[PDB]
């Protein structure tokens, strides 16, 4: 409901990490900042203080420049990688911010890219569900599907989430077709972590 | 030392209505109020409505005005938010939380710290009501490791449960988030990786529940 | 008396500067001690009831013991407390430093005041008490400003700084307050100052508390628009209160002057209601608090008057039911100011009238008696 900056970034153990919350113009009161971790209960991080006093050096510290609001983590600790979340109070209404996400930094990783045919019930079915999967890297910006050697719309892309202790990204691509343009190879190209693009076929 | 409790969520017509509570015990030196706070799946926080615990004075988000109605009694210290013809936005996890404000006088300075202090565990509520069942098709895996996985599809709504060996297999199983597709199903996929040579020492299962049709299938992943 | 005066003075400024010291840095003790906040709750309850709890008695021990003694006490007890806070790392440690600060701070107000009453001639007193309420205002505007200067190192060091001045202050109190020289009980007399003190206390913390917040909600005030407006408004109390309040005092009575103080605020915070330009709120809040500034040392001199050589208790009194209603006033006004902008100043105006019906009611009942 509000703008935060940036939508989300990654930043190793021990930085300094700030995140910018655009406050409203028609009120001058202090935001409060929420944490959330995947799976609970946002848990307010820090209040709503008295205009006078914010500023105090702090492991988490808010700070109001103009009309925008900063929430400045000194030190990232390992159980602070979350989203965060700003919000404002007014006469009688709550806006919260859109939320920023931090994520654990690490070292470059590969995909394990797989393809998978369709299944004999699927083939039963009336439709064709082919989908390509990578495994296990770290830099989620990661991008195609080629028919007898390039089509998009018809194709949905999942990413999960980071690793509780690994930090890698899961991928999966999956093209769906009718079983007239199916019966009519098959292979996906992945770009990313790679020198080369890496292509994975099947027949 | 508060808690509030959330309850009365589940599955309702798409037009329909329905009724959450939140249960609070606890006591504070502060004014405090009663809110709820939606999170649709994936998406942010968003604030739907407020009741005061003295003075009862309700105040609601404007992507939500005359359909909800928020209440409360003190009787037993409980809230309700009540809302009726409920659209296709209104899938999400309610929490209630309680806003506190602390007061410290020192002359016209002095501290007020206010925030969302308590959140309830939260309700997950389902508008649409088009349910249907999914299908669930194998991936055939066939290195040193291979993969191989499920694939459900056409189901709706969407809290799907996907499993290994009844849970007892918990390593290296992704299970991808839910993606709606042009029908307006959903569709999802999971896989767990195993080295090539544990291949034919184990069949592998796959459990896949969808709790509202209550449809729990078991179905056998072997290579080609 | 300019140097036994003094260390009074400085013995009041370091339990006022002391109280408001925590302000800047409770976020912080909150996030490194991992306390919620009920326990935020519990402390700032914790003092205000401690000072409630022993101020009468408190007095009670000036009078009968003497006053120099339970002074000194009183320093000990805020240099422990403050100390306790500089190192206290859990929730009861810091429960137990606000409870010992509490205590002291009753202990110290009292016998200051009963002092200051003894030591003056009568035709000094008003001044004095005065210039001890202009100290009070001067320690709880310099508190927070301290307090968040001597943070930027730690978030504990304000704490050590405020103990090392409480044994300061409690050695000057032994070297320099004169050791006594040798040596009503009704509870008619103090019904209604104590009434008053509380509804005016209650009505009053309100609208200063929230002050900031409804000018933040109502004309879209920076901070620093708030910081100008406070310090216009305590620079004019500060004169007033200085050089005035002594020459009102010759003038009219104590009652009499309450009222017109009271009528006064009456007006200038209803025309605070009816304006919503930036200007015009900055304009009525440099003078919005005149008169609130003036009655604070016109209800001690009225208590110091009413009293005979029970100075200590009325001392103790008047911090009881202070402190009271600067606990209870906030509270209600916020609940209140949840459902309108302008509900804190229309306690203020309530209580405001009730305080003039109330002295009106005392005047006539002392021309029936006499």
């Amino acid at each position: 409901q509000m703008t935060q900056s940036p939508s989300s970034l990654s930043a190793s153990v021990g930085d300094r990490v700030t995140i910018t919350c655009r406050a409203s113009q028609s009120v001058s009161s202090a935001v409060a900042w929420y944490q959330q971790k995947p799976g609970k209960a946002p848990k307010l991080l820090i209040y709503s203080a008295s205009s006078l006093y914010s500023g105090v050096p702090s492991r988490f510290s808010g700070s109001r420049s103009g009309t925008d609001f900063t929430l400045t983590i000194s030190s990232l600790q390992p159980e602070d990688f979350a989203t965060y979340y700003c919000q404002q109070s007014s006469s009688s209404l709550i806006t919260f911010g859109q939320g920023t996400k931090v994520e654990i930094k690490r070292t470059v990783a590969a995909p394990s890219v797989f393809i998978f045919p369709p299944s004999d019930s699927q083939l039963k079915s009336g439709t064709a569900s082919v989908v390509c999967l990578l495994n296990n890297f770290y830099p989620r910006e990661a991008k195609q599907w080629k028919v007898d050697n390039l089509q998009s719309g018809n194709s949905q892309e999942s990413v999960t989430e980071q690793d509780s202790k690994d930090s890698t990204y899961s991928l999966s691509s999956t093209l769906t077709l009718s079983k007239a343009d199916y019966e009519k190879v098959y292979a996906c190209e992945v770009t990313h972590g790679l020198s080369s693009p890496v292509t994975k076929s099947f027949n | 030392e508060v808690q509030l409790v959330e309850s009365g969520g589940g599955l309702v017509q798409p037009g329909g209505s329905l009724r959450l509570s939140c249960a609070a015990s606890g006591f504070t030196f502060s004014s405090s109020s009663i809110h709820w706070v939606r999170q649709a799946p994936g998406k942010g926080l968003e604030w739907v409505a407020s009741i005061s615990s003295s003075s009862g004075s309700t105040s609601y988000a404007d992507s939500v005005k005359g359909r909800f109605t928020i209440s409360a009694d003190t009787s037993k210290n409980t809230a309700y938010l009540q809302m009726n013809s409920l659209r296709a936005e209104d899938t999400a996890v309610y929490y209630c939380a309680r806003y506190s404000r602390y007061y410290y006088y020192a002359w016209r300075v002095g501290g007020y710290w206010g925030g969302l202090d308590y959140w309830g565990q939260g309700t997950l509520v389902t508008v649409f009501n088009q349910i249907k069942g999914p299908s669930v098709f194998p991936l055939a895996p066939s290195g040193g490791t291979a993969a191989l996985g499920c694939l459900v599809k056409d189901y709706f709504p969407e809290p799907v449960t996907v499993s290994w060996n009844s849970g007892a297999l918990t390593s290296g199983v992704h299970t991808f988030p839910a993606v709606l597709q042009s029908s307006g199903l959903y569709s999802l996929s999971s896989v767990v990786t195993v080295p090539s040579s544990s291949l034919g020492t184990q069949t592998y299962i796959c459990n896949v529940n969808h709790k509202p049709s209550n449809t729990k299938v078991d179905k056998k992943v072997e290579p080609k | 008396m300019n140097k036994q005066i003094f260390v009074l003075y400085f013995n009041i400024f370091l339990i006022f500067l002391g109280i408001g010291l925590v302000i800047p840095v409770l976020p912080v003790y909150l996030k490194d001690l991992g306390l919620t906040g009920s326990d935020l709750g519990l402390l700032v309850a914790a003092f205000a009831l401690s000072q409630m709890i022993i101020s009468p008695f408190g007095g009670t021990l000036a009078d009968k013991l003497g006053k120099k003694l339970i002074i000194c006490i009183g320093l000990i007890l805020f240099s422990v407390s403050e100390f306790m806070f500089a190192v206290g790392h859990n929730f009861s440690v810091l429960m137990l430093s606000r409870v010992i600060g509490g205590m002291s701070a009753g202990m110290v107000m009292p016998g200051v005041t009963g002092l200051i009453a003894d030591i003056s001639p009568s035709h000094q007193k008003a001044k004095n008490f005065g210039y001890m309420s202009a100290i009070i205002n001067s320690g709880f505007i310099l508190g927070p400003g301290i307090g968040g200067f001597m943070a930027e190192v730690s978030h504990r060091m304000p704490f050590y700084f405020a103990g090392a001045l409480g044994i300061l202050a409690f050695i000057m109190s032994i070297v320099l307050i004169h050791d006594p020289k040798k040596s009503k009980i009704n509870w008619k007399v103090f019904i209604t100052p104590v009434i008053l003190t509380l509804v005016l206390s209650f009505g009053l913390s309100a609208f200063e508390t929230l002050y900031s917040l409804y000018t933040a909600d109502k004309v879209n005030y920076s901070p620093k628009d708030i910081s100008i407006a406070i310090t216009g408004g305590g620079i004019f109390g500060a004169l007033f209160q200085i050089y005035f309040f002594d020459k009102f005092m010759k003038y009219f009575s104590e009652l009499t002057f309450i009222a017109w103080s009271l009528l006064y605020s009456v007006v200038v915070l209803i025309l605070l209601v009816f304006a919503n330009d930036y200007w015009s709120i900055m304009l009525i809040s440099f003078v919005v608090f005149i008169g609130f500034d003036m009655i604070r040392p016109a209800i001690t001199n009225y208590f110091s008057n009413i009293a005979g050589e029970r100075q200590g208790f009325a001392g103790g009194l008047n911090s009881t039911f202070t402190s009271m209603g600067n606990f209870i006033g906030p509270l209600i006004a916020g609940a209140l100011f949840d459902v309108h902008i302008e509900a804190p100043i229309y306690m203020a105006i309530g209580v405001s009238l009730a305080g003039v019906v109330i002295v009106l009611i005392e005047k006539q009942h002392r021309a029936a008696a006499a």
